[PDB]
């Protein structure tokens, strides 16, 4: 329904609609300008990201607690609306993986372009993946893949500090973790991911070691909980 | 229960 | 879309999007269950009115934004934009408005049922009020004649502490000092309203002391507020 | 900015 619009009104609603925390409606308008075909600059594809984070974060949420009423069930009334909010959430992770796919991944010739919806598209499989149960082993894999391929590139066109390098590792760790059984992948990647920016602080301006840290914070967070 | 990364970078 | 859904399941699904925080959910359950037919229950009526607050309230805090910035702005977008959430507000409203008249209000004979929903058109009314301009006199008065009627059932049929009793005359107050600019009518109203309670508080249980006892302390917030 | 009242009671 954003055909209509202006490629630049899309964007300034986006970033009003972020502000009155609408963030359905900046998912919204955030497609819109994406589906207008020109490539996302940093800032567009940081709201992109902001948009569909907090939309699919609410249905995760409410999966969640929904799923947890349906286990300690075990009415038909929280498995059905458990469902409804399980196919909403398949829908938007659907969206955004289409929008990657046509055409913003093939586009991206950038490392930082790139990288970012590689690592998107990671992330939206792996919210796929939280929910799946019977095809669940081929949207793992496609997690991996898309998470492996942003991490072959990371390594060979960013600096270790570089913040969508961190938050890539850091994502990538959380499915080894809680998506791929994989705990001992999981703290290997966030112990080698610190201790590599770590090394590569000295090199940042005190507003890009503000940036850096924040990731590594998390990092060391989950190594703690993890350990 | 673990944190992943903020939607911005 | 809830017509197939039985009563019962749209009741137990509202109070499950409650507990998931999915109040646009939660509100389609209970308009749903609104068009049974039925009267609803105590319980029942405060399902719909969380679910209809809770969305309302989303779309106040961003209408508050986008005409703040709107207001510091004096492109077509941020006007544009606030007038896409006020008329999504307006829709919201006129909704529950449509669910009082037809039919809970004419069904409510009991004291604790009419004045509820009377309070209730009361508070969308004002809801319509904050943002309207035009024809902002004829929707005033349709708040206090509905605030108005549901007071003078409260002071002849329920004691000074009864917490509707109570949250109606806060929410008249409000109506008064925040839209029909009468800020003398909303601070002896909401002092008028604390002693009588005050005073009744001799004659409740513990648990409806601690329900009185919470209304009273955010006409006392309101009152330090306006004095 | 007054408080106005919860929605349930
Ligand atoms: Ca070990
Ligand atoms: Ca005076
Ligand atoms: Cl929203
Ligand atoms: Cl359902
Ligand atoms: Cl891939
Ligand atoms: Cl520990
Ligand atoms: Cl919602
Ligand atoms: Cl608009
Ligand atoms: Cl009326
Ligand atoms: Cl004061
Ligand atoms: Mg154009
Ligand atoms: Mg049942
Ligand atoms: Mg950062
Ligand atoms: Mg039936
Ligand atoms: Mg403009
Ligand atoms: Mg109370």
């Amino acid at each position: 329904a954003m055909g209509s619009m202006e490629r630049a009104s899309l964007i300034q609603k986006a970033k009003l609609a972020e502000q009155a925390e609408r963030y359905e409606d900046m998912a919204a308008f955030m497609k819109g300008a994406v589906e207008k075909g020109e490539e996302l600059s940093c800032e567009e594809r940081n709201l992109l990201s902001v948009a569909y984070k907090n939309v699919v974060g609410g249905q995760r949420a409410a999966w969640r607690v929904l799923s947890s009423i349906e286990q300690k069930s075990n009415g038909p009334e929280v498995r059905e609306y458990r469902e409804k909010v399980e196919t909403e959430l398949q829908g938007v992770c659907d969206t955004v993986l289409g929008l990657l796919d046509s055409h913003l991944i093939k586009e991206a010739g950038d490392a930082e372009s790139r990288v970012f919806y590689l690592k998107m598209k990671g992330d939206y499989y792996r919210y796929l993946a939280e929910v799946a149960t019977g095809d669940k082993k081929r949207i793992i894999d496609s997690a991996r893949s898309a998470y492996q391929e942003a991490m072959d590139i990371s390594k060979k066109e960013m600096p270790p500090t570089n913040p969508i390098r961190l938050g890539l590792a850091l994502n990538f760790s959380v499915f080894h973790y809680e998506i791929a059984n994989s705990p001992e992948e999981a703290i290997s990647l966030a112990k080698t991911t610190f201790d590599e920016a770590m090394a590569d602080l000295h090199t940042l301006s005190e507003d890009s070691y503000k940036d850096s840290t924040l990731i590594m914070q998390l990092l060391r967070d989950n190594l703690t909980l993890w350990t | 229960r673990p944190e992943s990364a903020p939607a911005e970078s």
